[PDB]
RNA sequence: AGCCAGGAUGUUGGCUUAGAAGCAGCCAUCAUUUAAAGAAAGCGUAAUAGCUCACUGGUCGAGUCGGCCUGCGCGGAAGA
């Protein structure tokens, strides 16, 4: 799973995720699975995913990952009072906005990257699309 | 050659007829014979050779027994005694396992008066050459 | 015969069929294949 | 080779070109050279699949403002951020 | 689209094969008769297989196929 190895905080201001995507061009490979809409993914989210379309293509051509975590959040368990201090950390998302490449990928046939991000997306909390290279 | 009436293939070698280990009890059974499997199979297998693989036709009526005329010894018997191996696999990709030559199994496969295609010969002499490269051998053709 | 949200054709011989306000896939090669309510 | 047709833009900014869009045509624009840009507007369906042919960014097109012949290369474009559309592109006048 | 034909030859394919003859096996995926036909599509036998398909002739006689941008709908939808 990703996450930071090290950080300059434990905790983050919640924050909101307004805006439109940083990272919007399949730039290293040939095809990419693009966000379409707004949300956090979540570690073990972008890791079900990045498993469903490695094995896909088994060990055939290359994959990159453009999104990742950074973003801690915090929960209350039960039975506990609101206050008294923020949550303990359990888990890592990455904000994404509509726009971002999530995963490029090639050295395979673009039917197969298609399959092969399209099983991945199922892992997704949030709409996808198929994306290519382009000049310019 | 009309349609379905008779015919099938399950043997090991023509130098033991009859076999019971390897096929045993499927070779007579739809007015073909256990017994009878020796006396049209030596009208003429002793006469070449009791070192080549045959199968043959049967043809049948509701007759006593069975007639059926034979052909060609295949040409994946052919590369056992007379082109290398006797396994035949080897580690088939792995690496090249054995190799042959474009003259080994011409004319063992050319003298086919019984079988074949290509009007061209030169044809059905690289219709030959697979059954020595589906055990992925070498190129020395 | 199989009911829910996402039904799909399994076979070739799978059809696609509405009748009445209902989705169902009918196959004339598996029962198995045989959905409702898409 | 390539021909585009385009009116100039009777108005600019933000507005006019959100407005232009909705309208299935998108706002672009041409520069270098001695000349001023011009602020030009193409329809976006036919912009469009000419420039899936890759030939598109590579060959010099020609611009058709009322009569006059323009003789340009793409240099940049901008894409919609996750639909098959385009926002702007930028021609250079060479 | 439908209906008639064919779907062959190295080759029953050599094959860590007890038996496979396409078939979980085994690796390759090459080769000839052709209009075309896969060491491979199939329910699938003790192994044959019997029987439809990917493909290509005939028939028929004008449209047909499915991705893109979009409007409105449909299922997904169980409570006192
Ligand atoms: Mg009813
Ligand atoms: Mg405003
Ligand atoms: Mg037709
Ligand atoms: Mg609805
Ligand atoms: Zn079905």
């Amino acid at each position: 799973m990703l996450q930071p190895k090290r950080t300059k905080f434990r905790k983050m201001h919640k924050g909101r995720n307004r805006g439109l995507a940083q990272g919007t061009d399949v730039s290293f490979g040939s095809f990419g699975l693009k966000a379409v809409g707004r949300g956090r993914l979540t570690a073990r989210q972008i890791e079900a995913a990045r498993r469903a379309m490695t094995r896909a293509v088994k060990r055939q051509g290359k994959i990159w990952i453009r999104v990742f975590p950074d973003k801690p959040i915090t929960e209350k368990p039960l039975a506990v009072r609101m206050g008294k201090g923020k949550g303990n950390v359990e888990y890592w998302v990455a904000l994404i906005q509509p726009g971002k490449v999530l995963y490029e990928m090639d050295g395979v046939p673009e039917e197969l990257a298609r399959e092969a991000f399209k099983l991945a997306a199922a892992k997704l909390p949030i709409k996808t699309t198929f994306v290519t290279k382009t000049v310019m | 050659a009309k349609k379905v009436q008779a015919y099938v293939k399950l043997q090991v070698a023509a130098g033991m007829a009859n076999p019971s280990p390897p096929v045993g009890p499927a070779l007579g059974q739809q007015g073909v014979n256990i017994m009878e499997f020796c006396k049209a199979f030596n009208a003429k297998t002793d006469s070449i050779e009791k070192g080549l693989p045959i199968p043959v036709v049967i043809t049948v009526y509701a007759d006593r027994s069975f007639t059926f005329v034979t052909k060609t010894p295949p040409a994946a018997v052919l590369l056992k005694k007379a082109a290398g191996i006797k396994s035949g696999s080897g580690k088939p990709n792995k690496d090249k396992v054995g190799k042959i030559s474009r003259a080994q199994l011409q004319e063992i496969a050319q003298t086919k008066a019984a079988d074949m295609t290509g009007a061209d010969i030169e044809a059905m002499t690289r219709s030959i050459e697979g059954t020595a490269r589906s055990m992925g051998l070498v190129v020395e053709d | 015969m199989k009911v829910r949200a996402s039904v799909k054709k399994l076979c070739r011989n799978c059809k696609i069929v509405k009748r009445d306000g209902v989705i169902r896939v009918i196959c004339s090669a598996e029962p198995k294949h045989k959905q409702r309510q898409g | 080779m390539f021909t585009i047709n385009a009116e100039v833009r009777k108005e600019q900014g933000k507005g006019a070109s959100r407005r232009l869009r909705a309208a299935n045509k998108f706002p672009a624009i041409i520069y270098g050279g001695k000349e001023a840009p011009l602020a030009i507007e193409l329809d976006h369906d036919k912009v469009m699949n000419m420039q899936a042919k890759a030939e598109f960014y590579s060959e010099v097109l020609t611009i058709v403002v009322d009569g006059k012949e323009i003789k340009v290369k793409a240099q940049d474009v901008q894409r919609h951020p996750y639909k098959p559309k385009l926002q702007h592109i930028d021609f250079v006048r060479a």
